[PDB]
């Protein structure tokens, strides 16, 4: 019933975004904090009721200094990048994927993809086909999923709110599994 | 692979501051968380490793180490535990006046003079505080049958990214049939 999720991945990614919207129903327009702090999110998820708690992370430097205090006894970690930026996506393996295996060894990794409403938005196309550059496809995050170990690979877009409730009720399985896975153991 | 880182503190402041409120506040708250601190101074020293227990239900009677002694004399005692029982080994340390990133707890098992086993155990990164820090391993269980019965030593390493010696020591772990 209590859980503990921790969200990773670069600097505006849309991870506080998506934990905004999965909370308080709506994203944010204006104002965006660089972190959404304690909120404990209800989410049945089927059988029982459980009480998530949404740790959310960040860089843009410093802020990594204290990251590493968020990961003690996380449950399930959602590990993002941006469909809009291929460079998010590299970044995943190269970066993310480390640092959770060292601070979180056997805990399940849900691997995010979002902006998804980004795909065929037209600047954006025009903005990455000059760098010969394309949206992150879905086939590269599943395979990214398969390479590094992930319980599974989810898109969505706290945009328009589309795959958000999703992504919740299957970090919430994962993170049940976790216790268972754790038981285982180795040593 | 891893890383480292770290730083710081301022850074935180710054962040915060951016400024406030505002983012810052947150951041601032985150820181707070982490937160504290503590011281400034440085040296202390900024890390002291306080004790080792063996969280255990069925244990008649205590089975800590109070690591601020004698080092040494450990290595004349041992600590009992019946054959199949599960247990946690918990570290009690205090993180004083900086973040220490990547902690490790480390355990290399001797039995009759030649080393049988090796455990790393990811701690985490850990910020500044008044109250002393409890980090509790995954359960464990003491091993079972003739080949696994008899006198162990453990060269235990408490450490993190920069791969300092917050503390080292050595204990011993007799299995037996029962607690007697
Ligand atoms: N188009 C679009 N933009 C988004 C989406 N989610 C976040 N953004 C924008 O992306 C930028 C970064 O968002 P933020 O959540 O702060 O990312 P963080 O640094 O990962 O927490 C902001 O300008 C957000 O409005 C989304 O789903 N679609
Ligand atoms: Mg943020």
């Amino acid at each position: 019933i209590r859980k503990k999720l921790v969200i990773v991945g670069d600097g505006a990614c849309g991870k506080t975004c998506l934990l905004i919207v999965n909370s308080k129903d709506q994203f944010p327009e204006v104002y965006v904090p660089t972190v959404f702090e304690n909120y404990v999110a209800d989410i049945e998820v089927d059988g029982k009721q459980v009480e998530l708690a949404l740790w959310d992370t960040a860089g843009q430097e410093d802020y990594d200094r204290l990251r590493p205090l968020s990961y003690p006894d996380t449950d399930v970690i959602l590990m993002c990048f941006s469909i809009d930026s291929p460079d998010s996506l590299e970044n995943i393996p190269e970066k993310w994927t480390p640092e959770v295996k060292h601070f979180c060894p056997n805990v399940p990794i849900i691997l995010v993809g979002n902006k998804k409403d980004l795909r065929n938005d037209e600047h954006t196309r025009r903005e990455l086909a000059k760098m010969k550059q394309e949206p992150v496809k879905p086939e590269e995050g599943r395979d990214m999923a398969n390479r590094i170990g992930a319980f599974g690979y989810m898109e969505c877009s706290a945009k328009t709110k589309d795959g958000v409730r999703e992504v919740f009720e299957m970090a919430t399985r994962a993170a049940l599994q976790a216790r268972r896975g754790k038981k285982k153991s180795g040593c | 692979s891893v890383n480292y880182k770290p730083p710081a503190q301022k850074s935180i402041q710054e962040i915060q501051e951016l400024d406030k409120d505002d983012e810052s506040l947150r951041k601032y708250k985150e820181a707070l968380l982490g937160r504290v601190a503590v011281s400034a101074d440085p040296n202390v020293p900024n890390v002291v490793v306080t004790g080792l227990t063996l969280v255990c239900s069925s244990a008649p009677g205590p089975l800590e180490l109070d690591l601020t002694g004698d080092l040494e004399s450990f290595k004349k005692q041992s600590f009992v535990l019946k054959e199949g029982v599960e247990y946690r080994i918990k570290i009690s340390f205090r993180v004083n006046r900086e973040i220490v990133s990547g902690m490790k707890y480390i355990q290399h098992t001797y039995r009759k003079g030649v080393k049988i086993d090796k455990t790393d155990y990811m701690v985490g990164s850990y910020g500044p505080r008044a109250e002393e820090y409890e980090f509790l391993t995954p359960v464990e269980e003491a091993p079972k049958g003739m080949l696994a019965r008899g006198s162990y030593s453990i060269k235990s390493r408490f450490t993190d990214d920069d791969k300092t010696d917050h503390l080292s020591w050595e204990w011993n772990l007799t299995i037996k049939k029962d607690w007697k």
